[PDB]
RNA sequence: GUGGAAGUCUGUUAGAGUUGGUGUCCUACAAUACCCUCUCGUGAUCUAUGUGUAGGGGUGAAAGGCCCAUCGAGUCCGGCA
RNA sequence: GUCGGGUGAGAACCCCGACGGCCUAAUGGAUAAGGGUUCCUCAGCACUGCUGAUCAGCUGAGGGUUAGCCGGUCCUAAGUCAUACCGCAACUCGACUAUGACGAAAUGGGAAACGGGUUAAUAUUCCCGUGCCACUAUGCAGUGAAAGUUGACGCCCUGGGGUCGAUCACGCUGGGCAUCGCCCAGUCGAACCGUCCAACUCCGUGGAAGCCGUAAUGGCAGGAAGCGGACGAACGGCGGCAUAGGGAAACGUGAUUCAACCUGGGGCCCAUGAAAAGACGAGCAUAGUGUCCGUACCGAGAACCGACACAGGUGUCCAUGGCGGCGAAAGCCAAGGCCUGUCGGGAGCAACCAACGUUAGGGAAUUCGGCAAGUUAGUCCCGUACCUUCGGAAGAAGGGAUGCCUGCUCCGGAACGGAGCAGGUCGCAGUGACUCGGAAGCUCGGACUGUCUAGUAACAACAUAGGUGACCGCAAAUCCGCAAGGACUCGUACGGUCACUGAAUCCUGCCCAGUGCAGGUAUCUGAACACCUCGUACAAGAGGACGAAGGACCUGUCAACGGCGGGGGUCUUAAGGUAGCGUAGUACCUUGCCGCAUCAGUAGCGGCUUGCAUGAAUGGAUUAACCAGAGCUUCACUGUCCCAACGUUGGGCCCGGUGAACUGUACAUUCCAGUGCGGAGUCUGGAGACACCCAGGGGGAAGCGAAGACCCUAUGGAGCUUUACUGCAGGCUGUCGCUGAGGACUCUCACUCCGGGAGGAGGACACCGAUAGCCGGGCA
RNA sequence: CGAGUGGCUUGCUACCUCGAUGUCGGUUCCCUCCAUCCUGCCCGUGCAGAAGCGGGCAAGGGUGAGGUUGUUCGCCUAUUA
RNA sequence: ACGACCGUAUAGUACGAGAGGAACUACGGUUGGUGGCCACUGGUGUACCGGUUGUUCGAGAGAGCACGUGCCGGGUAGCCA
């Protein structure tokens, strides 16, 4: 997680990457077929291994809040 | 690193060279423009009134 | 004394400059005749240097290919329509006229045509609420209720990479990676740190603003520093 | 166990720098040098060439620092005896 | 360097040989910039050269640079210029928009050349051999021709293919050494043409419900393994090239590790890593054409810049020569280069100085201070505290081992790879040289990496992530320009501008009276034009009505400037200091008082604390990690000291040669007193004093060097400040012109904005010109 | 209370020096003064002795090492004639 | 060019109720200062002899380099405390 930060930034700082990069690199779900292997290939931009499908989400998440709110409405 | 001697070494470059219209070594080959008769800049040939005195 | 750094911006020297010959492109909105009848396929999702988001590359039926301001949920394969009669889903662009009220949109025109200006970074939106034969009501990102020309077109949805700013820099070295790939001089050197000379906080044994911050909208370029002419300061109150 | 992250450690690798000796020198090898010690060395790193910003103006992670041995306002000639 | 010799009128330093040394990312090889003939030859030594000179980068005189395929030339990069357009009083000035051109010689892209031979000096350029590219012509072939591909690309880890090099085994050729039998060198051979193909991708077959595969990740009924196939790599293998070339000769064969080069897999980004010309796509023969410019040499402790033949500065590649070892480290040695980091001769060679070696006992007593020096050290095993943000602290600390020889085991395909075992054995000492941390605790500061005063400051200062406040909906906020116009901006509130604080953690109290900003405002005040009254046959002028911003007045606001006292059990002027911390890098008093520690401690640490004069983003407290940051203590060690000695190298001293500068009113062998503008070699009185020279350490010449940086003076200068004086930009506001029709209103036709366009939005407003009022250290 | 000597403290003055006479403390090295701390020789004592205390001659010699502090000064420690 | 001190005998004496406790003189030694000297002890001793690490001369023998000894041990003369 944040080890590669050793004992440098701070609790906070170190604590957020984690949770962020840590629901950044799980598997992800694809919205094309339903396989968990989505992966991130940059800012913003997703890719799935088994199908290929390269989509846009969130920079962290490959779905935001607010994202997940169009579909509704 | 001092301003005088050591960083004298490293000027090697080319900037004043033979003027193609006066002949004088001040056509500043980067910008392409003479110091002494202003070719490059304009087609009047460079003077000032400040190159002697006043009355003179 | 001698002009604050602010001054230096607006001459528009290199070191203030944005990196334009890197820039990729200006995504504004498609210009139809009319109909709708325009439509292309998401051919690439690419990063864009200029917003830290991404974009898609699409490919119009008349052979255009150009890059779009991708909202959230967009991908390679998928279709998007630009037009009047263009169909009420993600990605796609038309008249807020003909947008549903209640929902979100993104990279809203000003005035009709111009290729948007409001909505266009990472995670935001509009939100269009009210409709009429002369005024669309759309809530902007800033939470301020905007009145425009209800032919003003919009995409629907989100825009890509929200939360873009949760994650905190934790090193200089990242802020400057990113400064780097904007028109910005940094890092930054307080006023109060600087000599008289230098700035209207400079001087001083200790370092303090001889002076209050509050400044006047009136005043001068070199005098307007500090909190330009604030309605109030604070967290109190 | 694998993996090999890091403005991560050691390091006179290249390369960059300069804490102390208040050493040597101080009509010098040198108008900023020499030696040992010391610091950095995958990065906000170092480096070459090209290119841009010009004087009450630049440039400045700010020391009134730097803008050709000179800068709390460059240099040249003129105003000027 | 030394011994011989060569040349010469002349030889320490010009040349030959021998012996002795120096340089190994350089003192070797190729080059960029820059220099410009310094390059080669002959003849010279007046000049230049740290001495000499027969020598030379010097002087005289000649000579030397050869290209279709190496650069330029071509392309476009940041960006520059020219023309047009516009601005400007104007231009050699200035921004946009068009067009065109310019912009890369090591080191961006790019049609094509290799090997050998030759000269005093050139050489992929000449010559020999072999080859290749483009264009054009002719001929045959061909109707395809433009879609696509390429040029064309970041950082980190890594597999696979693979040449050179190096090394190992054995053979061949030559050399060296001579108790052995070892040691060294060579054993060659290009472009190009032809051929081979691993990886990746895809197709057929197949039919896995748990198997396939990797260094690792991973893969699959949306079809795994296996089997077959299409496409498909090297600057690589193989054959030709080659009874070419090269070598005195032999003119090898296999292997390991494998730079170059080829091709894959993985990971990272609030960071996304050029473009264009060109090329491929798109056959073959023969012929012809391929012009123009560069080409020498140096590339540095003498060819560049630094006034110099300057210990400085100055880019690229040779990063795979041997031993060593983790190593592109040290040390030693090859290939190659050099004895020119260019004055020599002499004295056991004194004093004194620069570098340095060794010092008995004591062991920091030295000093502001352990400054300087030293101690420790590599690798393996055991073992490792407080504290902690759980990462770290940590190599904590502390303890043990370490060579050689003989024979072996284990891991691996193997290494000339690594890990161990048993026995034997030498030394004072086995990381034997070299290389190579001394350690521990307490306190202050800044969180950290990072930045800085080129040339006395590296820090606690600047930056930083993090925290916070302010402005702005884009025809915006902020900023540049006189204007035409422009940066921010291929940007749009998850933005970017303006400021403050400065990681995390626990927190951040009270005050809006003054000042600042902002909002409001009945009434008050508030300019000009127009209007009204008086005045003038008109005009000047006086007064009036109306009244914008602004002010008065009210309100909001302190993570806005800042403030949080004295008195009594409130007063100034709003409040009257809360959590915390506290004799502080803030406490005058002060060496405060108590304690610790020491023989003794103005220090340090802990506690107390009434704080001369702490205190919450003028941030408070606190804090793991980090630090060439400040202070203190301990263990270890030591010539820092007691207290100095002996030694080493270079100077110093004598000799040959070369050969400056500083300084100089004059006189001058002084000493003790006195005197004098009170700080005399020179005056007075005494004393002393034969002249000259060598070495010395520096008492004096208020020594030399610099028209005192301190201080004051001048109706001197400059930089900076502000509620100093006076002005000037700039902003806000009213008014007049632009400007039209029907104290509130509609319309469209100027004008503005959006749109490719039609058209839409706005609209007599806004922009712009003029003027008036307010603000106005932004500027003079 | 009165009278003096010194020129070690401090103050006063502005005579010398602003075309410069480099600060304090320390260190090293040399000479000197006496208003004597020790040592030599004396006088008195509220001098038995031992020892104190006070005084006189006397400048030959000696007057040291350490802890805080830049300190001078001073405080402190163990030695010392 | 010598200054000063300690100790012994005098003497547990004189003196004094006791406690305590001298001197003249003769001796032995220490310290500070001074001049000189090297038999003794100690230091040095890049004369010399030995051991040994890396590397090069093929091994051996014998050597160079590793800064004016690579490192370690011993040490004559001389100079020194
Ligand atoms: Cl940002
Ligand atoms: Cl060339
Ligand atoms: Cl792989
Ligand atoms: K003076
Ligand atoms: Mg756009
Ligand atoms: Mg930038
Ligand atoms: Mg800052
Ligand atoms: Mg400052
Ligand atoms: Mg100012
Ligand atoms: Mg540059
Ligand atoms: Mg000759
Ligand atoms: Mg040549
Ligand atoms: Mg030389
Ligand atoms: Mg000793
Ligand atoms: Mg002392
Ligand atoms: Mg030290
Ligand atoms: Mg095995
Ligand atoms: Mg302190
Ligand atoms: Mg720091
Ligand atoms: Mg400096
Ligand atoms: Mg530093
Ligand atoms: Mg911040
Ligand atoms: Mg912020
Ligand atoms: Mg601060
Ligand atoms: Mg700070
Ligand atoms: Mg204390
Ligand atoms: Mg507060
Ligand atoms: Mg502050
Ligand atoms: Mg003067
Ligand atoms: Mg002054
Ligand atoms: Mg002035
Ligand atoms: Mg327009
Ligand atoms: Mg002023
Ligand atoms: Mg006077
Ligand atoms: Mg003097
Ligand atoms: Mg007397
Ligand atoms: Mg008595
Ligand atoms: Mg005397
Ligand atoms: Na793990
Ligand atoms: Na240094
Ligand atoms: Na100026
Ligand atoms: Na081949
Ligand atoms: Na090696
Ligand atoms: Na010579
Ligand atoms: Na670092
Ligand atoms: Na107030
Ligand atoms: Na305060
Ligand atoms: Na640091
Ligand atoms: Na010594
Ligand atoms: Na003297
Ligand atoms: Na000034
Ligand atoms: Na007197
Ligand atoms: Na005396
Ligand atoms: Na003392
Ligand atoms: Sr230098
Ligand atoms: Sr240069
Ligand atoms: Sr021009
Ligand atoms: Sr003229
Ligand atoms: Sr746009
Ligand atoms: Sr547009
Ligand atoms: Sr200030
Ligand atoms: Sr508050
Ligand atoms: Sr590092
Ligand atoms: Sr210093
Ligand atoms: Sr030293
Ligand atoms: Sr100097
Ligand atoms: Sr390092
Ligand atoms: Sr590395
Ligand atoms: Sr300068
Ligand atoms: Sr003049
Ligand atoms: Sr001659
Ligand atoms: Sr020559
Ligand atoms: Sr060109
Ligand atoms: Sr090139
Ligand atoms: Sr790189
Ligand atoms: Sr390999
Ligand atoms: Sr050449
Ligand atoms: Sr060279
Ligand atoms: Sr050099
Ligand atoms: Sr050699
Ligand atoms: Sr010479
Ligand atoms: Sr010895
Ligand atoms: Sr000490
Ligand atoms: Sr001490
Ligand atoms: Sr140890
Ligand atoms: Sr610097
Ligand atoms: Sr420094
Ligand atoms: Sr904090
Ligand atoms: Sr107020
Ligand atoms: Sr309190
Ligand atoms: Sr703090
Ligand atoms: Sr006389
Ligand atoms: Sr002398
Ligand atoms: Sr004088
Ligand atoms: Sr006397
Ligand atoms: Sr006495
Ligand atoms: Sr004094
Ligand atoms: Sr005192
Ligand atoms: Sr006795
Ligand atoms: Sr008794
Ligand atoms: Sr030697
Ligand atoms: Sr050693």
């Amino acid at each position: 997680r944040s080890g590669r930060f050793g004992a440098r930034y701070g609790r906070v700082s170190r604590r957020r990457v984690a949770e962020i990069e840590s629901e950044m690199n799980e598997d992800h779900a694809c919205p094309n077929c339903g396989e968990d292997r989505v992966d991130r290939q940059g800012t913003g931009i997703w890719q799935c291994s088994y199908c290929d499908y390269k989509f846009t989400g969130g920079s962290y998440k490959p779905e935001t809040p607010g994202g997940k709110t169009v579909r509704r409405s | 690193t001092g301003a005088g001697t050591p960083s004298q070494g490293k000027k090697n470059t080319t900037t004043h060279t033979k003027c193609r219209r006066c002949g004088e070594k001040s056509y500043h080959t980067k910008k392409k423009v003479c110091s002494s008769c202003g070719f490059g800049k304009s087609a009047k040939r460079r003077d000032y009134e400040w190159q002697s005195k006043a009355g003179e | 004394g001698r002009r604050i750094q602010g001054q230096r911006r607006g001459r528009g020297t290199s070191t203030f400059r944005a990196p334009s010959h890197r820039y990729k492109a200006d995504l504004e909105h498609r210009k139809v005749e009319d109909g709708d009848v325009i439509a292309g396929t998401v051919v690439d999702i690419e990063h864009d240097p200029a917003r830290s988001a991404p974009v898609a590359a699409v490919e119009f039926e008349d052979g255009d290919r150009r890059l779009i301001l991708a909202p959230e949920g967009v991908g390679v394969g998928d279709e998007l329509q630009v037009g009047v009669s263009a169909e009420i889903a993600p990605g796609n662009t038309l008249p807020l006229a003909e947008i549903p009220e209640g929902v979100p949109v993104c990279n809203v025109e000003s005035s009709p045509g111009d290729g948007g200006k409001f909505a266009r970074a990472s995670g935001v939106n509009a939100q269009l609420l009210t409709h009429d034969r002369n005024v669309a009501v759309v809530k902007l990102p800033s939470g301020e209720m905007k009145r425009l020309d209800p032919q003003c077109r919009a995409t629907i949805g989100v825009v890509a990479g929200g939360g873009r700013t949760d994650k905190p820099f934790v090193k200089a070295g990242n802020k400057h990676h990113k400064m780097k790939a904007r028109g910005t001089k940094w890092p930054n050197v307080r006023g109060v740190a600087m000599n008289a000379v230098d700035h209207p906080f400079g001087g001083g044994g200790r370092q303090h603003p001889g002076k209050p911050k509050s400044i006047s909208r009136n005043a001068p370029p070199g005098r307007k520093v500090g909190d330009i002419a604030s309605k109030r300061t604070g967290r109190g109150g």
